[PDB]
């Protein structure tokens, strides 16, 4: 598996995504709103300041989060590889069966 | 005519534009999507300028006053006369209308004056939540 650290990141990035999408649902929920707001109803206007400020601050901070990875990317820099050892776990593997195959008292 | 000439030559490249947009449609197969969005964007805001620049010079249209040549025969090209004479909408549109107002439907008055108060408040309200968060 990957070490811990792309984990989190990849996790910070799904959660970018995800607030994207939450602002473009808040997007069209007070599109919606200020439909009725304009045909004349005032119940809904308490609704339409919360509507608003939730929406803007769910642009921000989004945008802010990515930066932060973005600049993590800036200071990430500097911090067949396997087939050096392959061969050799191969041999390892390959002795393990001649052990198994050398005792009749395991092959069951 | 100097406010007719640039209606005209305005008018001329909106529909040139609208000859390109057209035969680069009609090809069987369809372009890049963003050839389409360029080809759009350029044909429209074009089609907003052709607004705007017939906008201006309301009062130049107006006081021309249309007459037929003398020596235009309108004998033989009476059909052709009465094919630019015609001015009204295509039906579609009017239903088009005519539906939108049915939908639609001193109260109106205050209706209005309230309208104009939403639409300030609103303004103003984005005009501060602009201002809550540093966007720089």
């Amino acid at each position: 598996m990957q070490p811990p650290y792309i984990q989190e990141r990849l996790k910070s990035l799904n959660d970018i995504e995800t607030q994207l999408c939450s602002m473009l649902q808040e997007a069209s929920q007070v599109t919606f709103i200020f439909g009725e707001l304009k045909r004349g109803n005032e119940s809904v206007k308490p609704q339409f300041e919360n509507h608003v400020k939730q929406f803007y601050e769910r642009l921000d901070k989004s945008t802010t989060q990515l930066r932060k990875e973005i600049q993590l990317l800036d200071e990430n820099v500097g911090t067949n590889k396997k087939a050096l050892g392959q061969d050799t776990e191969k041999m390892e593997e390959q002795l393990d069966l001649l052990s198994a195959i050398l005792d009749p008292s395991k092959s069951k | 005519g100097q406010a007719l000439d640039a209606v005209r030559m305005r008018l001329a490249q909106l529909t040139h534009s609208l000859r390109r947009i057209r035969d680069e449609m009609s090809k069987a197969e369809l372009p890049q999507w963003y050839t389409l969005q360029s080809q759009l964007n350029v044909t429209l805001s074009q089609l907003v300028s052709v607004t705007s620049t017939l906008q201006h010079f309301q009062e130049t249209l107006d006081s021309t006053v249309v007459y037929p040549l003398p020596k235009f025969p309108t004998t033989s090209h009476e059909s052709l006369v009465t094919t630019l004479l015609r001015k009204k909408n295509i039906p579609e549109v009017d239903e088009w209308m005519k539906y939108v107002r049915e939908t639609s439907g001193e109260e109106i008055e205050k209706l209005l004056q309230q309208d104009r108060e939403i639409t300030n408040w609103a303004r103003t309200t984005f005009r501060n939540e602009y201002g809550k968060h540093d966007f720089k």
